[PDB]
Parts: C-alpha cells; structure tokens; sequence
RNA sequence: GUAGAGCACUGAUAGGGCUAGGGGGCCCACCAGCCUACCAAACCCUGUCAAACUCCGAAGGGUCCCAGGUGGAGCCUGGGAGUGAGGGCGCGAGCGAUAACGUCCGCGUCCGAGCGCGGGAACAACCGAGACCGCCAGCUAAGGCCCCCAAGUCUGGGCUAAGUGGUAAAGGAUGUGGCGCCGCGAAGACAGCCAGGAGGUUGGCUUAGAAGCAGCCAUCCUUUAAAGAGUGCGUAAUAGCUCACUGGUCGAGUGGCGCCGCGCCGAAAAUGAUCGGGGCUCAAGCCCAGCGCCGAAGCUGCGGGUCUGGGGGAUGACCC
RNA sequence: GGUCGCCUCCUAAAAGGUAACGGAGGCGCCCAAAGGUCCCCUCAGGCGGGACGGAAAUCCGCCGGAGAGCGCAAGGGUAG
RNA sequence: GCACCUCGAUGUCGGCUCGUCGCAUCCUGGGGCUGAAGAAGGUCCCAAGGGUUGGGCUGUUCGCCCAUUAAAGCGGCACG
RNA sequence: UCCCCCGUGCCCAUAGCGGCGUGGAACCACCCGUUCCCAUUCCGAACACGGAAGUGAAACGCGCCAGCGCCGAUGGUACUGGGCGGGCGACCGCCUGGGAGAGUAGGUCGGUGCGGGGGA
C-alpha cells in the first residue's frame, strides 16, 4: 500500500566539528606553551609572547595573563604579559 | 506569474512569521492602498488574481503598483509518499507578508473606482485587509 | 497659513502610559536645544495632515516660549499605522533644509490622450531660510507626454529656495495605463 | 594606496620590530646620513648619532662610516649592545651598509 | 554574530530615470541619422527579499579573577550498580501540509519513579503541591462559594437577549451599547402628504406607424419664484403622465463614513440526549472594581518514630 | 532505490557541542618547484590611447583597499 | 500520512439473513424564484413518516444492459 | 616650556577623497651626472653612487574650506534574560530588567609620545 519511486538526496554529507575559536581569555593566567586560540587564519594576530602555528594556532610563549587588544584597521591582537 | 527569474538556491526553509512587517508599511507610489491585517504567505497564484481583478475593474486605464514579490520557494512532497526520502520538490512560489506591509497601490483612478477596485483584490486574498489612502504620515516616512 | 498646537513637557514618564493616555511623546531638538516633550495625538492628528513637513508649525510650551518647529521624522507604529513619536526641529535663522510641496499643474497631454502621470516626487528638498516656506512650488506639467518625464533640473524655484537634491533626480512622469487588451498576452505566456 | 617605498618599509621594518631587540632606525638623505636607536616597546629613542648634528662632510659613504663610530661609543656608554639594524627602504649596500660596519667598529653587536 | 535590523558585499527584486547591442519603422544604410507607449546590461533614484547575504548588532550565554554561598554541595582514590525503546508540555529550528496524540534536534520542566494528594466532570505528565506516623484542631494554594457540593443567591458600576455564554473561518446585517468625523438643517432639513413636473424635446434617429427609454454622436437651446437629444411604469407603437427637479405644508433635528464593546447569520452525521447535571436572563453569563469565606497529604498547632549534625554527657545508654 | 570514511558551508537558537532517507558542495590527489631563504615587486577591473589586434594577445595613460590572486570544494583569512 | 490499543490472534472481499441510524432528499408532502401561459421542467428552501421492483453478464462491490417504476437516493454502524 | 622642521612611534578614516593656497636660508625632495661600488625579464624609471647648478612645478609639509567618504547622539521603537495572561491556530497582549539597526539633530579636512636639527 506504501512507498513509490522515492527520491534519494544527493547530499546528507557533512564535515567534522573543528572545535575552533578562542580557548583562553583576557585576564586569565597561562603558562608557556598553552594554546590561547584555535582558528583558521589570523582573526587574531600574534602579539608579544604569542606565537603562531602552521595552521594559524596561537600559543603562549611565556607565563602570566593573556590580554586582548583591538587595533582597529590593523587587526585584533592577543599578547601574554609575563608574571610580576 | 511572479517567479524569480534567477535563483541562488533551490528549496528554501519555512521560517515562522513573528510580528509586523519590515518595511513598506507606508504608501509610496499610488494614491490609495491595500495592506495586511494578518500574516501569511501569498501565492503567485493569489497575487496575479488580485492584479487581474483590478486591471479588469478600470478596463482600459489606471496604473497598478504591487509592492510584494514571491521570492520564497513553496516546496511540497508529491502525492502519497511517506516521510523522509528528502525534501519536497518546489511546487509554488510565495511571498512573506506580515501585518502592515503594503501590497496594492493605484493611481489614475477615481475615488470609488479605487475602492471597489482594491476591494475585490482584497477578496482574492487569504487574509483580512484594510484599504488606506496616502497621507502626510507616509510623506514624512 | 501658519500652524500651531499645544506641547507640554516630559521628564520621561511612561511613554507606554502616556501614549495610551490620549497623547503622544516625542522630542523638541535642534543644534542648540534638546528637550523631551509630548503633544496631544488627536490635536496633532488634526494639525499634522495639512502641515506635515513642509509648513512650519509652532509649539506653545507650558513656559510659553513658542518656538518655530518643523518635523524631522515621525515614528509610525508599523502594525497599526498610528504615530508614536515626533522629532521636532526648532528653526534658527539658517538655510536648514526641508522638502516643499511640488505643484504639477495643468494636467499632462499624455493623460487625456492616453494614461496618467506618476507623482514620483510629491515634494522637493531645498536649502532656504525659515522665512521663505513656499506654500506651493508651481511647476508646469501639461507638456509632458506618454513615456516622458522631467528632472529636478526643471524647476521654478522662488528666490532663496535653490534646490538641495540633485539636478539628475526625477520628479514626475506619465506612464501607460493598464489595458485589459494587454491582459491577453500577459498570462498567455 | 601605498608606494613601493612605503610597503618595503613595513616589510623589513616589521621583520625586526617583532624581534624584541633595540631597533636602530636609519635614514638615507641625498645630502647626508643619520640613524637613531629606538626601543619601540615603549617608543623612546636611546641615542641618535647623525651627520647634521656631528656636522661632518667629505664623501657620503665615509661620513656614513663615521656616524656609526659615533653611535657605537655614544650608545655603549649607556650599556647598549642588543642591536637590530632597521635598514629602511634602502638596501644593505654602500651608504647605509658602511654605517653598520662602522657601528660594529665600536663594539656594537649586530 | 543570534532576534532584530540593513542592502555596504553575495543574489533576488517592483517601478521610474538613463542608457549598450538586440526589435523596428524614418533610411528603405552600399554606412550614417536611429524615434521609441518594444526587449532591456551596466548605471542612477524610489521600494524591497534572503538558513547557506553582512556596513551593523541586542537580550543573553560562555570563560577566568574577586566575594557571598556548609550544601544528601564540590573534589581525588577505590568497591558495587542500573541505564544506553523514553514520553508529554513550554519555547527555539529543521522535515511535514506555517497537517498528525507525527517526526528530528536544542533549552527547560514534569511523568517515568509522584497512576500518592487538590483543582481540572472524569483523565501519567495543565494549574496547585514534593505524602515519616497520628489528631472529630487551625491558615492557606490552585479552583471556587444557587442546589447536587464545602463556602456570597455578597457588594458597586457597565455591557449581552442569543441559552451567546455552553466550541469554528472567509465573508455578510439600519442587532444593541459606546465613541468619533463629515454633510443637509428655521439661507425652514430627512420622511410623507405634491398647483407644477414649460421650450426650434419639431429626438441627432426613414422602412409592417419609431412624434421621451435596442435606433449606436456638440449625450441640442428653455421662463430658470421650477428640469430631462429622458431615471421612468406607455419602454419599434395616441391614452395614461412617476421621479431626478421646484414650491408649499410640516416644525427639529436627519443622512453618511469610521472605530470600539458584547451579540446575529454564516453552521449538515450518523445507538439517546445534555453546559458534569439540575437549572440560570439587572445572572447562577461577560468585563471592571472591592470585601469576606470554602477549599490539599503544602504551612501551623499537639503527640510520637527515625536517621543526621549539635550540645548534654564535662560517658556508651539517656536527656534536650 | 539510496546511503556507509574524509573536508567545507548551512540547519546550530551570537561560547564549544547538537539530530533527521534536512539544504548545498568536494576528497581518495598534486608540487624538485608549487618547496627553504634572501632580495625585489603589486591585482581584478573600468575609461580614454594605439599597425596587424579583436568585447579579451601585447605596449601607454588616469582612476582601484581589494571585488584579483593564493594548484583543485567551500568558509575563514589575506597585498604592512 | 502517522505507527497509539490489539501479533500468548480483533477471520479478509462479495453474497444471504436481519436490520437500524444519518439527511447533504431519489419518491411522495409542503413551499420561494423562474428565462413559470397550461402541461411539463428547471434551481433553491422545508421535511427522514413510509416507500425505494424484477432479470441478463461478471466472484464482484461497482458498472453496462433488458423490462418496469411514484422512485428505482446516497451514507454510518470493525467499508454493520 | 613656544614655534617650524626631519626622522618616527601611537589612537584607529573625526585621521581619509577631492578642490583651494602657501613653504626652500634651514631640513626634505625633485634636480646634476655615470667615473666608481651597485643596478634594469628593456630603461640610472627604480635600486645604487659621486655630487649641489636649478627649484618648490611633482611629491611631502603646514594650513583653509564639508561636494564625497567618515564618524554621529537625545528621544521612540523592534527585539529580549526573567515573571504573567491571551487566542483553533498563524500568533497577540501586560510586568520587570536589558535595549538596538536604520534614520534625525549634529561632528569631521586629524590627535599625539620619544629623540634630533634649526627660531627666540
Ligand atoms: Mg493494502
Ligand atoms: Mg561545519
Ligand atoms: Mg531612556
Ligand atoms: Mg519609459
Ligand atoms: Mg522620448
Ligand atoms: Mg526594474
Ligand atoms: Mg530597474
Ligand atoms: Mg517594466
Ligand atoms: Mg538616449
Ligand atoms: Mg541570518
Ligand atoms: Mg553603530
Ligand atoms: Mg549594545
Ligand atoms: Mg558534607
Ligand atoms: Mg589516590
Ligand atoms: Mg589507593
Ligand atoms: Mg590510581
Ligand atoms: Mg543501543
Ligand atoms: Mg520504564
Ligand atoms: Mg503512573
Ligand atoms: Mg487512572
Ligand atoms: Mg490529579
Ligand atoms: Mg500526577
Ligand atoms: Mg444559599
Ligand atoms: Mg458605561
Ligand atoms: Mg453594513
Ligand atoms: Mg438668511
Ligand atoms: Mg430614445
Ligand atoms: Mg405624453
Ligand atoms: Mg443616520
Ligand atoms: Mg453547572
Ligand atoms: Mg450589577
Ligand atoms: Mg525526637
Ligand atoms: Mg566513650
Ligand atoms: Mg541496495
Ligand atoms: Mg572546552
Ligand atoms: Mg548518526
Ligand atoms: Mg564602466
Ligand atoms: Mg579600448
Ligand atoms: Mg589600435
Ligand atoms: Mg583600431
Ligand atoms: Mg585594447
Ligand atoms: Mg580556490
Ligand atoms: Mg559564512
Ligand atoms: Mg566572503
Ligand atoms: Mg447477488
Ligand atoms: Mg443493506
Ligand atoms: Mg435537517
Ligand atoms: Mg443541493
Ligand atoms: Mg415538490
Ligand atoms: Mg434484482
Ligand atoms: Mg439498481
Ligand atoms: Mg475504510
Ligand atoms: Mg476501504
Ligand atoms: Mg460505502
Ligand atoms: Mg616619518
Ligand atoms: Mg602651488
Ligand atoms: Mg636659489
Ligand atoms: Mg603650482
Ligand atoms: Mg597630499
Ligand atoms: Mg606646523
Ligand atoms: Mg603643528
Ligand atoms: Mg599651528
Ligand atoms: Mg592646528
Ligand atoms: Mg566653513
Ligand atoms: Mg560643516
Ligand atoms: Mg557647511
Ligand atoms: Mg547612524
Ligand atoms: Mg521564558
Ligand atoms: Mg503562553
Ligand atoms: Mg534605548
Ligand atoms: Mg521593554
Ligand atoms: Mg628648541
Ligand atoms: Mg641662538
């Protein structure tokens, strides 16, 4: 009594989750090595004591809080400011 | 019939119709007008039947302004199929009106010749409607 | 002629309550002043339809000082098409711009022998002093034919009122009318 | 829009301003040639040998040579050592070049 | 980067302006001039649409620091599980048909396991409320206070006349109430009762006779204290004559649009009916206000049991 | 019948995450230069300009912040 | 369409028997309008009380046909 | 300490597009040359170098305007965390806290820190 010439979708595919975005926040203690932001292309720019990996990952180079800075047309930056 | 002459995407989602319109709640071309009192989708089928209605009212003469366009794909699953196995094929095209949005305007037409006109065109519509004339509130807008 | 209506003050009561209470909030404001107010709706309604945004109205405050006003944007309640706020521009002696009612007069030679015009631009933007507030802007139109038009570089303009839009902007045009003979080849497509 | 000059500045400048080291900003004029020493982290200049201040003359590249020898002594008095040579839009050849190897004559490390 | 919102980009888009080539006469170009109620690129102004558009952008939500927070909190290490069919409702989306007691996710709740208790007629998940035991004690909650049924035939103001209330939409109507706005009113209004309802109105109109109503078009000019190459019953055709029209008479109001409250029509189903029933009409209905009181296993009162922390005990027991 | 792993985007409710036989697309390779560095440089496009020569070969001019390009899908990024 | 009771069982189509109920009425009863002269007929309203034939063909319901009729009504009742 | 200048940092176009001006003793630039170092898929255009005759035309500098771009309120509204009522529904209303986008009034032809080289 039922089904007839049922159209098959050409899609229904999908990507994995990349779990990207910002991982550490301003005024958050970090140590050297930590990852501060995962991204795909500097939405965030490598500040002082902040390095950038082969996929545009942004990791701390020394300890003490992260800190976000917004230099308008130049770019968004994040640096780490060492201990005390 | 009022179909989009080129299309970025095929089928398109439903989306609910919360609230008042986004624009065109004030007349801007014609002297009088027709407006939504209640939200719906309007078929190209409907729209064209309202146009043709008025056009036949002042046979030979008058100019009709119509301020909504069927840009949404009204999809629909074929007859007697079960759920799934994809989305319906696109059966029609509809336009999203919310309350306040102006649909039909006229110019070069008498008073009642645009009352009776925009009356009947109201009747070829799935919704309660008000007719309102151009006003300063529209000029200030 | 000139226009006038009451205009009591507000320190910001409930715009909700106030609007319900038979009246209407809004603000009086210019380069020098800036003041919360509220007029009566029904009296405003009475006043605005004829005055609008091209005739200068004046506002009698409770503290007297009747300042020359001109409206800068009315707020229409989209669902109900009823006002809910008025931006009230007090005029100093300046070329402070505003739109003035265009007067297409002598009905086009396109019309009576064809269709009908289209008032693309009921009024026109123009720099001029508070003094010169033209009640009309008589501009001929009886020469414009079917499928023709004119632009803002085609205006009378009384003295001092020299236009603040553009000479390329269009003003009015006569269009072909909706023949039912057209209807045949329309939906037969 | 930017100039070949303007781009080339930043291009090599930024390569260096992000090294942390004291940047020795040069300037090549057709007249004579000078250069200061900037701790960009703040923004202050550390010291500033020149050819208008030292008011010397006698061949551009030999007075380019000298000004660095000024820089060397006059900076090494303030315990300066970490040197990063901002070579500006100009290259590393002849004029600005000699200033460097002259700045090296004193003890400056770079 | 969401709701909103905006076209600044990606695309849609209605009109108009302006303008390529197409289309098309003018030319008939062998080619130029093209003119445009034609099609219409970019382009402009008005006006818009978009999950996969973004010049913008909330409420919020994350996350760290700092502070409150002693909670059948949180954390580390181990022993033991069960679970891995969920469902409904609210809200936010997709799919579906802006269908389903449908389906698929997100947040929350409740059922599950609270089919224990009060409302809801009855009824897992709607409202109220988390049942240790006892009481012929008391305050309440939702909901209620004519009678079945505990407690108001309470109180004041207003609407409704259909049993609407007690099941419905487009659309329709001098319903009844209540606001506007406009128009005609003793420059005698509406309504009827009426001297009148004149002319080269000698109808432009030829055919069994078309002197006012199929006869196709200045829809012809008259005394204007009063009018139609005919609204008219005679209607291709003598009688007879209605009114649009005017004058009296009448002597105060009347016609029109719009909005708001509550009704009316729209409204046809299968075993016997019904709002839970009887029954209710200045309510026993609807709104607005106010005050009592009834009402649960919630809260309180009194007696007890129990586990936990606490003190006693400067001791298990025992006591608060 | 279709599907089965991977990546992009949307659904996804402005953190991460989130389903459906939801809506749209790609991958199973490629590059000893397409790589490392150092130096250097700057698009698409549009208008005018010019033998062949063009809507678009190449040369000249003025306007261009990024709509080009970045091997190939899409998003982010990106000429400092 | 959904997958809610029923798979430790709720026997399917059609016929026969018996019906009974709905009214959106085939017949007869009663009305309005008619492009109703009359007769006849049309469409709409009211009205469910009763009535609503016999055969050919085919498993059929349906349907076609034959001969009649005032009419040869549909539908619900686990398509009783 | 005040001013002009050069080399530079910083806010992030209120800075910018454009037009109008003025600045050469200083400093900067064009300008002089190809000998030398160096240099062009061709060219001293550029990079380089030796210079100081010309100049302020270009660029740059200080400035002026508001045509463009830019920034841009107050008021109100959309929306909404939370708390309620409302409709068959599509959906609508009230409370409390938060509260835009457009648009309006208006602002804008920059603002500065470090050193150096001139002026008093
Ligand atoms: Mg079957
Ligand atoms: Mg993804
Ligand atoms: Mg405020
Ligand atoms: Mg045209
Ligand atoms: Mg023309
Ligand atoms: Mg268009
Ligand atoms: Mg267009
Ligand atoms: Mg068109
Ligand atoms: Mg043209
Ligand atoms: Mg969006
Ligand atoms: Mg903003
Ligand atoms: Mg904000
Ligand atoms: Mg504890
Ligand atoms: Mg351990
Ligand atoms: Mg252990
Ligand atoms: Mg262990
Ligand atoms: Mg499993
Ligand atoms: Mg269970
Ligand atoms: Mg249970
Ligand atoms: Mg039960
Ligand atoms: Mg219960
Ligand atoms: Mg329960
Ligand atoms: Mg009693
Ligand atoms: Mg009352
Ligand atoms: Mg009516
Ligand atoms: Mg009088
Ligand atoms: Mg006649
Ligand atoms: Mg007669
Ligand atoms: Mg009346
Ligand atoms: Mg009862
Ligand atoms: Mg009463
Ligand atoms: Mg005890
Ligand atoms: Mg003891
Ligand atoms: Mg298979
Ligand atoms: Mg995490
Ligand atoms: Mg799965
Ligand atoms: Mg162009
Ligand atoms: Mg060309
Ligand atoms: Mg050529
Ligand atoms: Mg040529
Ligand atoms: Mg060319
Ligand atoms: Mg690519
Ligand atoms: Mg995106
Ligand atoms: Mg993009
Ligand atoms: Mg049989
Ligand atoms: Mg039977
Ligand atoms: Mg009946
Ligand atoms: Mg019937
Ligand atoms: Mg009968
Ligand atoms: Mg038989
Ligand atoms: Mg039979
Ligand atoms: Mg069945
Ligand atoms: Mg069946
Ligand atoms: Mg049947
Ligand atoms: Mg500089
Ligand atoms: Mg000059
Ligand atoms: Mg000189
Ligand atoms: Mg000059
Ligand atoms: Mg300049
Ligand atoms: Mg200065
Ligand atoms: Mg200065
Ligand atoms: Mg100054
Ligand atoms: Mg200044
Ligand atoms: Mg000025
Ligand atoms: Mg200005
Ligand atoms: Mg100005
Ligand atoms: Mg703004
Ligand atoms: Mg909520
Ligand atoms: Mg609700
Ligand atoms: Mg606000
Ligand atoms: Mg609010
Ligand atoms: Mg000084
Ligand atoms: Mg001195």
């Amino acid at each position: 009594a039922h089904k007839k010439g049922l159209g098959s979708t050409r899609n229904g595919r999908d990507s994995q989750a990349k779990r990207l975005g910002v991982k550490r926040y301003e005024g958050q203690v970090v140590r050297a090595g930590n990852i501060l932001v995962r991204q795909r292309g500097t939405r965030f720019k490598p500040g002082k004591n902040v390095g950038m990996g082969r996929d545009f990952t942004l990791f701390a180079l020394v300890d003490g809080v992260v800190e976000f800075q917004d230099r308008g047309r130049l770019g968004r930056y994040v640096h780490v400011r060492p201990l005390a | 019939m009022l179909m989009p002459r080129r299309m970025k995407y095929r089928k398109q989602q439903r989306g609910r119709l919360k609230g008042a319109t986004k624009g065109g709640d004030y007349v801007a071309f014609g002297d009088f007008g027709l407006v939504a009192l209640e939200p719906a989708w309007i078929t190209a089928q409907q729209i064209e039947a309202a146009r043709v209605a008025m056009v036949r009212h002042f046979r030979r003469g008058g100019k009709i302004f119509i301020r909504i366009f069927p840009d949404k794909p009204y999809t629909k699953k074929p007859l007697e199929v079960r759920m799934g196995k994809g989305k319906g094929n696109v059966e029609g095209y509809v336009a999203v009106v919310k309350p306040g949005r102006v649909m039909f305007e006229v110019a070069g037409v008498t008073e009642e010749q645009a009352m009776e006109a925009l009356r009947i065109a109201g009747h070829k519509l799935p919704i309660k409607t008000k007719i309102v004339r151009r006003d300063a509130y529209d000029e200030a807008q | 002629m000139e226009y006038r209506l009451k205009a009591y003050y507000r320190e910001g009561e409930k715009p909700s309550a106030l609007r319900r209470a038979g009246k209407l909030p809004g603000v009086m404001y210019n380069r020098h002043l800036n003041r919360k107010v509220y007029v009566d709706l029904v009296e405003f309604d009475k006043v605005f339809r004829q005055a609008s945004i091209h005739h200068v109205i004046v506002l009698e405050l409770p503290d007297g000082q009747s300042l020359p006003t001109l409206v800068r944007q009315v707020n229409l309640d989209k669902r109900r098409r009823r006002p809910e706020h008025v931006d009230f521009f007090v005029l100093s002696d300046e070329p402070v711009e505003m739109y003035v009612p265009l007067r297409f007069v002598g009905t086009p030679a396109g019309v009576r022998a064809g269709g009908v015009l289209q008032e693309i631009h009921r009024d026109i933007l123009v720099k001029v002093s508070p003094r010169n507030i033209p009640e009309f802007i008589e501009v001929d139109v009886s020469g414009l034919e079917i499928g023709d038009s004119l632009h803002a570089s085609d205006l009378k303009l009384p003295p001092g009122v020299e236009l603040a839009v553009s000479p390329e902007e269009t003003i009015a045009a006569v269009v072909p009318p909706e023949d039912v003979e057209k209807l045949a080849e329309e939906a037969a497509a | 829009r930017l100039t070949a000059y303007e781009r080339r500045k930043f291009r090599v400048r930024n390569r260096i301003k992000r090294t942390g080291r004291l940047r020795l900003s040069v300037f090549r004029s057709l007249k004579h040639i000078y250069a200061q020493i900037i701790d960009d982290e703040k923004g202050v200049t550390l010291v500033s040998a020149s050819s208008l201040a030292l008011k010397l003359k006698g061949n551009k590249t030999e007075v380019a040579r000298q000004v660095g020898r000024a820089l060397a002594e006059k900076a090494l008095a303030l315990g300066i050592k970490q040197v990063a040579f901002d070579r500006g839009p100009y290259k590393y050849h002849g004029r600005v070049k000699a200033l460097a190897e002259g700045a090296r004559e004193g003890g400056l490390e770079f």
